[PDB]
RNA sequence: CACGUCCCUCUCCAAACGAGAGAACAUGCAUGGGCUGGCAUGAGCGCGUGGGGCCCCGAGGCGCUGAACCUUGAGGCCUCAUGCUGGGACU
RNA sequence: GGUAUCGUGAGGGUAGUACGAGGUACUCCCAUGCCGUGCCUCUGGUUUCUGGAGUUUGUCGAACGGCAAGUGCUCCGACGCUAUCGCACGGUGGUUAGCCAGUCCCAAGACCAGAUGCCCA
RNA sequence: GUUGGUUUUACCCUACUUAGCUGGAAAUUGCGAGAAAAAAAAAAUUUUUUAAAAUUUUUUUUUUUUUUACUUGGUACGAAAAAAA
RNA sequence: UGGUUGGCGUAGCAAAGAUCUAACGGAACGUUGGAUACUGGAGCGGGGAAGGAUUUCGUGCCAACGGCACUCGUACACGAGUUGU
């Protein structure tokens, strides 16, 4: 399960989604932003982000990805608006604040204390290329996996 | 084989640090001189053109008019704020420091600022309360001390006045400051035109005048990621060319194995800083208010504007002093382009010329524009059915 | 002064000229310092050398001299005038500059007739 | 400030090309143009007298 | 609401400066004056809130300036983006609606076609929780018109 | 948390994107007007090849009619007139 | 320590060139070419303001108004962009034409205890 | 001798060309400390002037608000009152 | 031989002109109306051969596939369906 266990259960709530087929890379950058963000205001950047009104700041998995001024906000100029990947996230912390209300926890005092977005076994697909070849098309579906104590 | 294409000391052609186009290099301090300014702030208008009587012994057009073109330039007064000294030091001029104005025009304050109205304002608050202290007119008293003494270098610290250049267009409301030198006579003579001088408007008419020249500086019209035809002025290859003809077809060789900083690359064009010599100053041009027959050359005694009919495309009415300079100037219309004396000798035969203009040109710059003044216009059509469905509606009433 | 250039080598100006000469053909511009690829051109009072390549035969095959007289591609004075002809023709003329003709036939430039004191004699009129 | 050929277009000094047609009149040997438009129409072989906008319409009208 | 009463003596920055310049402009031919033209002393917006959350203002939309050298075959479709574009900033509503008199307004000479200008009469409503619905409002020449809030 | 910067938003002298310049309730934006230009005389009704039985049909023409329309929009002018008017991030 | 502003200028780049005429055989003039740096008043070019007009076939029952012809086509056409196709400009000092410095261009990784504004929980 | 006879790939690294971001002076560390700084203050090296009297109170000066000269709308000096040093 | 990798969220997914709107649906692209175009009878029309062999149809479905998406599919599942002197 869980790469780092919650330093007190009963005050924490957990939640994952195994297999998610969104991409790897951009659910790598969308789920880093939130990884020490307080619940809403990390429900909050993914609605924002999901706007266009701010971005995901794309670090390790920049690539020739495009310059942003809405990165600055991060420290960096290429960032991204992934969508796919901002409304799992939006949905799985939806899982936790439901996980977390069942705890009688508070999911506005809550905190993300771990993300983890693991890439996943991939789905094979083929390109047809030029002469002749075919080579693979593989979508990249993330494991992603949290949790978030409020403090005590 | 033939010449290079592109001049390699402006280079890196890359997008100017800033847009006020600041004086790179005051001419040479002249003791014998009595103390002056040594540039301008102004915002270029648009152009137009006029005729004048070359009267220039030799050439064919002694005693000939001529349709030169001119760059006007709208000057709104630049107010001095603060002083500023340098000290020459072997490593080179160090400030001695600077004296603040005891008041600031918050368009000065608004340069301090990326969102003045929603900050607290506090620039210059303290300086403004502490300026005021004996202890602070004592420390100001010092600062005065040490350029007296210490000083090679005095220079204004001016600014322009937005909120008097009234254009609808330039849409900046931050003050262009900028330090202006003071060459002229000795510090303490610098510092005493410095200090007279230190809160005082300053009118390019006491900087410069008619027939003089300016040397020019402002940041040329931006062009982009302009490509190397453009950008260096190559040929391009013949359309049967493969990968594209807009290109250098050879940017170096096997060696030097790289390539040299010397061949032409695509890349930003334009919007380079510029210091451009020698512009005769074909008029001063006092404000429409206060004289409001610019344009009326002895000549051509027509009351008139030296802002065109359409007012100046994407500029408006040079509603203020306008510094009239001939041919072009470096930046867009409504940039503001630093503008200072001469650093040439100066003593050419051209340069001295006086310019007497014979015929300020007013037609429309939209269009041929085939009427110098609203009113010819109207002197042309006559009245017509705007008119008719005007005149009719007043009589109504 | 400058008078933007109008006739590059390879261009066939007619023979304003009072010779048999029908038309010239310009073969380089007397004058002519080269830039690398740029074609020497011919503008309003330059010398040329030209062969006559339809006219009397005696002086069909023979490089010549003539200077420009009018011009289609328009110019501008420091006048501020910017002006042009109907055709661009030009006169046969000595390297002297003397012109080899009688008597030119319509209007000559104010800029052929200045550099060119026998040309601006004959010129019916100048422009 | 000459007049267009055509138009009859004040023409004032920095304004409108010139061109020299080689039939002169001797009288007018340049002939004025303020605009494309004057040319272009005086090409036609228009006489100014029928288009609208030039004087020497309004003039008989 | 620190900022609303900051605001306000932010109002009296300009009230102590401007009353008391009043004064000794009056004291003392074109030149500006406050009776002269149209206040010189107060601001652009000195003239002027929460407007009945259900208005119904009718305002043209200078589209010819909205489109101009856009690709021909995306003209209308955009006409369409920007006729909301234009209408969100007024009834700040995220959920504007294009009736089918507008629709085919902006369409009725094609995509390319599309009118110079265009009368909209537009109209907020409660209950996406505030909506706009963006009717045409047909006319025989956009002139001398002007938008009319109600 | 201060000062403030930034984003969102608006403008463009900037601009591939970043950056830039600016704005920050501001004639800012919006329409409208006036202007400067463009084109070139709208719709509509009210001399004429002949033709059909005093009218009708008639290209074209005339008159109202330098009219009609267009005129800032990748971004002409005028304050001229009316209209509409902060949130987030960060330390 | 932030933020902001004005500057410093080590270092690096670096460019003006040629011809002709005049004047008197240097100086001094005056044009031009090339180069270079711009600019767009004018002039030319460019039009997807498809602006305005005309016009062809199809089409909307017709006039009007359009519309389709991948911008139908022709004329004029502003803004803008641009042309040696327009226009403006191209400066010194010191050392042995060179060369170096400057002017000119980038300029603090040249880490500027230069100045300066504001706040420093 | 003659005639006819596929001209492939940069999206890598560097060079370069523009374009950004951010660190950094034991060049990220040490607290390892070097300034082209100054060595009671200012004005005309020496002399004179700048809180006083018994922490608090009083007096003076400067700034802000209210009732002529600067390009001419908005800031300065005018006055008078209040606050701060 | 299997798996994995950098390149890389990159190169691209730019041939055939095009969608817009409202309502409804839905957990969120379809459906209908309108608008708008296109094909333009040597047709993205209506039938056949070869070939294919259930693709047909309805309901449902949308896990996978339909190189974006799908609420839709030639996909998936279930049930149907092809009639001759
Ligand atoms: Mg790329
Ligand atoms: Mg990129
Ligand atoms: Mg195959
Ligand atoms: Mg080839
Ligand atoms: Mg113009
Ligand atoms: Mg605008
Ligand atoms: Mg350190
Ligand atoms: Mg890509
Ligand atoms: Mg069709
Ligand atoms: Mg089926
Ligand atoms: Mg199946």
């Amino acid at each position: 399960h869980y790469s780092r266990k919650p330093q007190v259960s009963s005050k924490s709530a957990k939640a994952k989604v195994s297999d998610l087929r969104c991409h790897f890379k951009n659910t790598f950058e969308t789920a880093n932003v939130i990884n020490g963000m307080p619940l809403r205001k990390a429900q909050q950047l993914y609605r924002q982000v999901l706007a266009k009104t701010r971005c995901i700041p794309f670090k390790r998995y920049n690539g020739k990805i495009g310059r942003t001024a809405q990165a600055k906000e991060w420290g960096q100029t290429k960032g991204r608006w992934p969508r796919k990947s901002v409304v799992a996230m939006l949905s799985l912390l939806k899982n936790a604040e439901a996980n977390a209300i069942e705890k009688g926890l508070d999911p506005n005092k809550m905190v993300i204390k771990h993300v983890q977005v693991d890439q996943a076994a991939r789905m094979r697909r083929r390109t047809y290329r030029a002469h002749g070849r075919i080579t693979p098309y593989m979508c990249s579906p993330c494991h992603v996996q949290l949790f978030m104590t409020q403090p005590q | 084989e033939h010449p290079r294409h592109g001049h390699l000391g402006f280079l890196p052609r890359k997008r100017s640090r800033q847009i006020r186009g600041r004086v790179r290099s005051f001419p040479k301090d002249d003791p014998s001189q009595k103390p002056h300014l040594t540039s301008f702030m102004v915002f270029k208008a648009g152009m137009t053109h006029i005729v004048r009587d070359v009267d220039r012994p030799g050439s064919k057009v002694n005693k000939k008019e001529v349709v030169e073109p001119v760059t006007i330039l709208e000057a709104p007064p630049m107010v001095v704020v603060g002083i500023v000294g340098y000290r020459q030091t072997p490593v080179g001029h160090k400030t001695i420091g600077t004296v603040w104005a005891h008041h600031t025009s918050v368009e000065f304050r608004r340069r301090f600022y990326k969102n003045w109205k929603q900050s607290a304002q506090l620039a210059f608050t303290k300086r403004k309360q502490f300026a005021r202290t004996t202890e602070g007119r004592l420390a100001e008293a010092r600062t005065l001390k040490a350029f007296a003494k210490k000083a090679d270098i005095i220079r204004v610290v001016a600014h322009t006045q937005l909120r008097k250049l009234r254009n609808n267009r330039v849409g900046v409301k931050k003050a262009h400051v900028s330090e202006i030198q003071i060459n002229g006579g000795t510090i303490a003579e610098k510092i005493e035109l410095a200090k007279s001088l230190l809160e005082k408007e300053v009118r390019i008419d006491s900087i410069f005048q008619q027939s003089e020249t300016c040397d020019v500086c402002a940041v040329t019209k931006g062009h982009g990621f302009t490509g190397v035809v453009k950008r260096w002025g190559v040929a391009c290859l013949p359309r049967k060319t493969h990968r594209g003809l807009r290109k250098v077809a050879c940017i170096g060789a096997w060696h030097p194995a790289r390539v040299m900083y010397t061949v032409a690359r695509a890349g930003q064009h334009g919007y380079h800083h510029r210091t451009h010599l020698n512009k005769k100053i074909y008029q001063l041009g006092r404000a429409v208010s206060m004289e409001p027959n610019q344009a009326t050359t002895t000549y051509d005694l027509t009351a008139k504007s030296i802002t065109p009919m359409g007012g100046f495309v994407g500029y408006g009415t040079v509603r203020n002093d306008y510094i009239m300079l001939k041919g072009s100037v470096a930046g867009p219309r409504r940039r503001v382009i630093t503008l200072r004396r001469p650093m040439a000798p100066q003593t050419s035969r051209k340069l001295t010329e006086q310019i007497t203009l014979k015929f300020i040109d007013t037609s429309s710059k939209i269009g041929h524009g085939r009427f110098q003044t609203k009113k010819e216009k109207s002197q042309w059509f006559g009245p017509l059915k705007k008119d008719r469905i005007r005149r009719e509606e007043r009589l109504r009433k | 002064f400058r008078v933007s250039l109008a006739l590059p080598v390879g261009a066939v100006v007619n023979c304003a000229d009072n010779t048999g000469a029908k038309n010239l053909y310009i073969i380089s511009v007397k004058g002519y310092h080269g830039r690398l690829n740029r074609l020497p051109a011919a503008a309003l009072g330059d010398i040329v050398m030209a062969s006559v390549k339809k006219g009397k035969p005696e002086l069909r095959r023979k490089v010549l001299n003539a200077v420009i007289i009018r011009q289609r591609k328009s110019w501008r004075r420091k006048d501020g005038t910017v002006i042009y002809f109907e055709d661009n023709a030009g006169v046969i003329v000595n390297p002297k500059g003397e012109m080899k003709g009688s008597g030119i036939a319509g209007p000559v430039a104010k800029e052929a007739a200045d550099l060119w004191p026998k040309i601006s004699s004959h010129a019916p009129a100048i422009v | 400030t000459i007049d267009c050929e055509f138009s009859h277009f004040a023409v004032h000094p920095g304004h409108g090309r010139r061109y020299v047609p080689f039939a002169f009149l001797s009288t007018k040997p340049v002939l004025t143009f303020a605009r494309p438009k004057c040319f272009a129409m005086y090409m036609r072989k228009k006489n100014p007298r029928f288009v609208p906008w030039t004087r020497t319409y309004r003039r008989i009208n | 609401a620190l900022l609303d009463a900051r605001k306000k003596a932010i109002a009296s920055r300009k009230a102590r400066d401007d009353r008391r310049w009043k004064r000794v402009l009056a004291k003392m031919n074109t030149a500006e004056h406050s009776r002269v033209r149209g206040i010189t002393r107060a601001a652009l917006r000195k003239r002027t809130g929460r407007k009945p959350d259900n208005i119904t203002m009718e305002a043209t939309i200078h589209l010819s300036k909205l489109l101009k050298r856009k690709t021909f075959h995306k003209r209308a479709p955009i006409a369409i983006k920007r006729i909301k574009a234009f209408v969100a900033r007024l009834m700040k509503t995220k959920d504007n609606r294009i009736d089918a008199s507008l629709n085919t307004y902006v369409w009725h000479k094609g995509v390319k076609g599309v009118p110079g200008r265009v009368r909209v009469h537009v109209e907020r409503k409660s209950e996406k929780h505030f909506y706009t619905v963006i009717s045409n409002v047909p006319v025989a020449s956009f002139k001398n018109l002007t938008t009319k809030v109600t």
